[PDB]
């Protein structure tokens, strides 16, 4: 919302500045996004009077006679340019604020154009170009220069909450600067009123929509450009003034946030109809835009005989029909208040957004009415020369709020403040609240026209903030957590643990976007996305990523053509959606590999993957094993699922190559496992004080055959003493068996309470001979020192 | 196509010595509470160690602890504001004497942890060692009680075995505070109290030998109108209940079959 | 933040859809209503209330997603860092406090707070936050808080 | 006594007070993450040794040692993880080692120390033959460390 410094100081006269207001409205709870100063005026712009307007024969331009203290020649194409009104007149030497070619006489089409007329995007106070300003004919002397009567303004952007509806009026910025002290001048509404019959009816057919609903009657109008007061007032705010009434009902609106519509009586026929639209039922907009209405949408219509029509869209924007014009003399003054849903729906509906319905929709204050109908009217009176009957017409009938208990102990105890009981009071009566009682529970009933003050702590915080925030002083609490709060923060260390170890073992952390290309579930070769978004911020980002691993890899491709890394050691944990949304965590290897940067000897790919992982796993203290599996997304050769204490936690191995190709990519290698990892307790085993047992021993093997299945075979029979087991050699080829690998074994065992005896070595080196060839497997060497 | 159970490149796997990982779950359940962690040299000054804690030379007092004295020339052992401070060198019997640094260079109110290798010429055996660590702990400020010392050690407790856990604490004698204290933790798993270590009210001539070398040194008083708690507690003690390790004399044993042990463990 | 309010139309939230989808509730449970992606922190504030008993303090760390146009200073995925401290005796100073705990932690000694009044269904008093960055020279929003709303507690115990 | 804890804002020059202890342990917490394996040692040393490992004598020594051995305070760190190298051999065989220690030094002044071992055949396929070890494996894993540190590092001869 736009607050014009002036307009305000017109409420609140003791305004220090454009600055100590911005400072006082943040207090208050208003942000104020930018501060502008609006219009200056050279002094080459002055008043004029425009005594006549002819044609210029075959043109479609005009010759304006003005009187400017000395009468000149104008020529204006503006199509309101016509005798009767005021101009702004720029004079030969004058520089616009926007188009930097000084103004200057010059012949047009046969006449010598002696400066020239503005429009308001000309003069710079409004973006509208398309005619000129329309002052009252006798605003000023001819000739006197529009500065002084038009100085410049400064405005302030102000964000209004849409707890604060009251604050979308000027008066009700001013009643809360009121409650920090300043003195509130409110407008007074001095009415001339006549006690007549309103010429025409109200019909509220739908109380739904309409819960309050009034109209005036202004006749007599003598409708005319706006004073320059009020037309600098609505520039400032954004508006662009129309004339006498429309401006005072765009004025008011602004004034106490109260949207307010004249209909001119030509077309209300015998009266207003408060009502839903009948489907496909037509209605043309100010705007000019042609609509079809729903039958949803609440109504003003009018209604002659046996005929309905709409005459506008209720609370949202005015028929284009009942506009005022110069030619009207007597209006239907609209002064409702809307049921919020409604408006809203329609608004949306047909892709509006007017003061009116932003208003509406925010609330109203469900009691303004009768005194918005008095101001406005007033104002009429005043500018219009209206005269004005003295009764309204009248629909529902709004209850006044209700009293809200309210203790000064509890507004001290809640902000940890000691504000004396009668200051709290006194600001609440300043800010509009009824306060009853001794205490010290107080009855505090809220002024109809704030709608956020239901509750108690509404009531405190209006305390506090008029108080000042920076009054409430700083603490620190203290007691004992509840019991089931203790060990609440196990799992969060956990996964932080984790990602330090990855990132201390040599990974490097990356953060990739929770969407998911739906194609990508084919690219990829996954389970297509269970959950996708209905308004997507683009297709390629339509569903929630299933797993990690593809992100991983698109971000190494976008790497590399960016930048060209040698090589990438990656991970990432994060949250995944299927079934349930569960947390990953992934990790990716390319590249060369490690070595020695200038020899040429290098480990990588898949067992330089398995060897960090086995490292990560040892680090956790964890059990950690690969078994051959196949996945969809891996290399059939290189691929096998993670087994961490035994159980299935992921998988590891190499990218497809299809799907490297696909994308353009080197071999990548990569794992997913499923966080959090299973969990084993420390079981501190006191390790045997002994010499230990040293024995080595070869197994032939077919070559299908997984070392994983020997170790395992080994390992059972080696019996309860076996220390260690380590693999140091693989072989294959002369002189074994075609088909057939050799697994060199380096075994230890040992006794926790003495050595042991050759008789319990060799005898579990045999147990272990008898299961190994009782399996299919022979003992090439044994017993080998 | 490739044996994927086969053994990965042999890539080293690191960990952390029992007591840095003990020593860092105490500063964390601290640091929880508000206080910071601040460490002190090894090598200490008599009069930081003993004189300063009120503990006087050729008395009762300084007979109860077995230190181990120092000798040697060029040795510059600097003061809490890197002034160079005189008096006989020893090894540190206790982590106390980082109570005086600390307040003569800095201000209350505050709170600090400090954990420190610390030294005892005695005899070692299964839960006694000449070398081990221990726990400092110090609040001081205006109003505080023995109240809130009981409270610190409640929360040791709650942190270190849960909800079922509780304290006890007894009177004991330290120079250094007064009311003195020693308390145990209830280990609800054990079904046993642990001894855990001493605590009390900072004696005033603490803070009276803390003011009147902050005078030496040029500083205002700090520590006229206010009190405070301190304790000091073993960590290797309560890292072998905790970690289930049978020997004190294990720690510093430096075998890496029971260092291994603990790679998982955080 | 009852729906077709102006209130839901300050955020936007990004509205999923598919079926076989579980969302357990605080206690495990299986919740039910329209899914979507959390438009902040703040749903875990009721999450752990209803699951644990005060007094208590906790801090929720966590991804969000908004659907708005992404600038230098705007993403449509950021995270949030939730606050959340119940019992009996909690006032405004202490979360007063503990902001300007934050500060002195982030900036040093030289560091300040600023609380102004700001609007948040949730809570009452409500309040926005900038924190006096020394080095830098300028306040910088860091963002938003106030004692909990009476109604939150009372969908809290209801649920 | 009834329980209770304390509320203040600490006095100002105790902020920030926790930086060098912050500064050590997450040194350690890298180390035991890259790979080495962290050993306590006590402080004291041999006389003896400052021949056998060729550095100058200590500064500090013991008017009371627990025996001879342990007669002087120790002014390196490395010698101590030799010996606890040789001992681990002697006790089970271990093929390798990669340790690091951080303790106190004394030497004109009392100073932090932080010192790493490796020992084996180094890294590689466990049934392979080709392996990453000796000089360049620990000046590789210490190229690592700062990285992760984010600080320069450089040998100079
Ligand atoms: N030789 C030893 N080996 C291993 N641990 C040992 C030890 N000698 C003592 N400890 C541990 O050290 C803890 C405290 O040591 S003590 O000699 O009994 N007490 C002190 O040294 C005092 N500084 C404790 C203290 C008391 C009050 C305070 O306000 C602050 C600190 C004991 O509870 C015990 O668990
Ligand atoms: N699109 C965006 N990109 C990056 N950061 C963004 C963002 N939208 C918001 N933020 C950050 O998010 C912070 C808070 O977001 S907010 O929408 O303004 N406020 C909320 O969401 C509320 N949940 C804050 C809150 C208020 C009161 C409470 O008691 C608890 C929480 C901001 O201060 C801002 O720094
Ligand atoms: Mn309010």
């Amino acid at each position: 919302m736009r607050v014009p410094f002036s307009w305000l100081k017109a409420y609140v006269p003791e305004l220090e500045s454009p600055e100590v207001l911005e400072e006082r409205l943040a207090g208050l709870g208003f942000e104020t996004d930018r501060i502008e100063r609006v219009f200056p005026i050279p002094r080459g712009v002055v008043f004029a009077r425009v005594l006549e307007a002819h044609p210029i024969p075959g043109t479609r331009l005009k010759r304006l006679v003005l009187d400017a203290g000395r009468t000149v020649e104008v020529v204006s194409g503006a199509e309101n340019a016509r005798k009767g009104i005021g101009v702004a007149l720029a004079l030969p030497g004058t520089e616009l604020p926007g188009l930097g070619q000084k103004v200057g006489e010059r012949v047009i089409q046969g006449v010598r154009s002696f400066g020239m007329a503005l429009s308001p995007r000309e003069l710079g106070v409004g973006e509208y170009g398309g005619g000129l300003l329309e002052f009252p004919e006798d605003a000023l002397p001819p000739g006197t220069p529009l500065s002084e009567a038009w100085p410049e303004e400064v405005v302030l952007d102000l964000e209004v909450t849409p707890n604060r509806p009251d604050a979308l009026g000027l008066l009700g910025l001013a009643r809360d600067l009121h409650a920090l002290g300043y003195a509130l001048v409110e407008p007074e509404a001095a009415l001339k009123a006549e006690a007549l019959p309103l010429p025409f009816a109200l019909k509220v057919e739908d109380p739904e929509g309409a819960p309050h609903f009034t109209l005036g009657y202004a006749f007599g109008l003598r409708v005319a450009p706006s004073p320059l007061w009020m037309q600098r007032a609505l520039f400032a705010a954004g508006m662009r003034p129309i004339n006498n009434v429309v401006d005072v009902t765009n004025y008011v609106m602004l004034e106490r946030a109260q949207p307010m519509h004249a209909f001119d009586l030509r077309f209300v026929g015998e009266g207003i109809a408060v009502r839903r639209a009948r489907e496909g039922e037509r209605l043309k907009t100010l705007d000019g835009v042609e609509r079809t209405l729903h039958p949803e949408d609440l109504v003003i219509a009018g209604w002659r005989g046996e005929e309905s029509f709409p005459l506008g869209l209720a609370g949202v924007m005015g028929g284009a029909e009942s506009e005022v014009r110069e030619d009207t003399e007597a209006i239907a003054l609209e002064v409702a208040c809307f049921d919020p849903v409604s408006i809203r729906k329609t608004a949306r509906r047909h892709g509006l957004r007017t003061e009116a319905s932003h208003r509406f929709e925010r609330g109203v204050d469900p009691l303004g009415q009768v005194p918005a109908q008095r101001r406005a009217l007033s104002l009429l009176q005043a500018l219009a020369g209206a005269r004005v009957a003295e009764a309204l017409l009248e629909a529902g009938s709004p209850k006044p709020p209700e009293a809200i208990p309210f203790r000064p102990e509890y507004a001290n105890r809640l902000l940890g403040t000691s504000y004396p009981e009668a200051e709290q009071i006194a600001i609440l009566k300043r800010l509009g609240c009824r306060v009853e009682g001794e205490g010290p529970t107080y009855r505090v009933t809220p002024p109809s026209h704030r709608l956020d003050l239901r509750l108690e702590e509404d009531l405190v915080e209006e305390v506090a903030r008029i108080q000042g925030y920076e009054t409430i002083p700083l603490a620190l609490p203290a007691f004992f957590p509840a019991p089931d709060n203790r060990g609440v923060e196990a799992p969060y260390r956990k996964e932080q643990r984790l990602r330090e170890v990855l990132s201390g073992l040599g990974f490097q952390e990356v953060y990739t976007y929770s969407f998911m290309d739906p194609e990508d579930a084919r690219r990829f070769r996954l389970d297509p996305p269970r959950l996708l978004l209905l308004n997507p911020l683009a297709p390629e980002k339509a569903a929630l990523r299933t797993h990690l691993f593809p992100g991983l890899v698109r971000v190494l491709k976008e790497n590399l053509d960016l930048d060209r890394p040698e090589r990438a050691l990656l991970f990432e944990v994060g949250r995944v959606f299927r079934e349930r949304e569960e947390t990953h965590l992934a990790g990716l290897l390319f590249g060369e590999g490690v070595g020695l940067p200038w020899a040429k000897e290098r480990l990588s790919g898949y067992f330089l993957l398995k060897g960090y992982l086995e490292a990560l796993f040892a680090r956790l203290g964890l059990a950690f094993r690969v078994e051959a599996q196949a996945f969809p997304f891996l290399h059939p050769g290189v691929s096998g699922r993670v087994l961490v204490e035994g159980e299935e936690v992921g998988f590891l191995g190499a990218l497809h190559p299809e799907i490297a190709q696909e994308l353009e990519l080197p071999p990548v290698h990569l794992f997913e496992l499923r966080l959090p990892l299973p969990d084993k307790p420390l079981a501190f085993q006191d390790p045997s004080r002994h010499p230990a047992a040293f024995r080595d021993l070869a197994v032939v093997v077919p070559a299908p055959t997984p070392y994983g299945e020997v170790e395992a075979l080994v390992r059972e029979a080696a019996g309860p003493y076996l220390e260690s087991l380590a693999l140091f050699d693989l072989y294959q080829g002369p002189p074994l068996p075609e088909g057939h690998k050799s697994l060199a074994f380096h075994l230890r065992f040992r006794h926790p309470k003495r050595t042991l005896r050759d008789e319990e070595v060799e005898e579990a080196v045999s147990r272990v001979a008898e299961a190994l060839r009782a399996r299919g497997f022979g003992l090439r060497g044994l017993d080998t020192p | 196509r490739v044996d994927v159970s086969l053994p990965g490149a042999s890539l080293f796997s690191g960990g952390l010595h029992p007591i840095t990982l003990m020593e860092r779950e105490l500063v964390e359940i601290f640091r929880a509470l508000g206080y910071q962690a601040v460490e002190g040299p090894e090598v200490e000054s008599e009069f930081f160690n003993f004189d300063a804690l009120n503990i006087p030379e050729h008395h009762p007092a300084r007979d109860m602890w077995d230190t181990f004295w120092l000798t040697g020339e060029g040795f510059r052992l600097e003061g809490p504001l890197g002034e160079e401070v005189e008096g006989r060198l020893l090894l540190r019997t206790h982590t106390s004497p980082m109570q005086v640094r600390y307040m003569v260079a800095h201000t209350p109110p505050f709170r600090i942890v400090v954990p420190g290798r610390v030294f005892r010429f005695e005899q070692t055996d299964a839960t006694h060692e000449a070398v081990f660590h221990q726990l400092e702990g110090l609040v001081v400020g205006e109003g505080i009680a023995m109240a809130h010392l009981k409270g610190a050690i409640y929360e040791l407790a709650q942190a270190l075995f849960g909800p079922d856990s509780k304290v006890r604490f007894q009177p004991v004698y330290f120079p250094f505070v007064e009311p003195g204290a020693q308390f145990a933790v209830w280990w609800p798993e054990g079904g046993k109290w642990l001894e855990l270590g001493g605590a009390g009210m900072v004696h005033p001539k603490v803070f009276q030998a803390v003011d009147a070398y902050r005078e030496r040194l040029g500083l205002p008083p700090a520590y006229r109108g206010v009190t405070g708690f301190a304790f000091g507690l073993g960590v290797e003690r309560l890292a072998m209940l905790r970690y289930g390790i049978p020997d004190i004399r294990y720690f510093f044993g430096g075998r890496l079959k029971f260092l291994e042990q603990f790679k998982g463990v955080l």
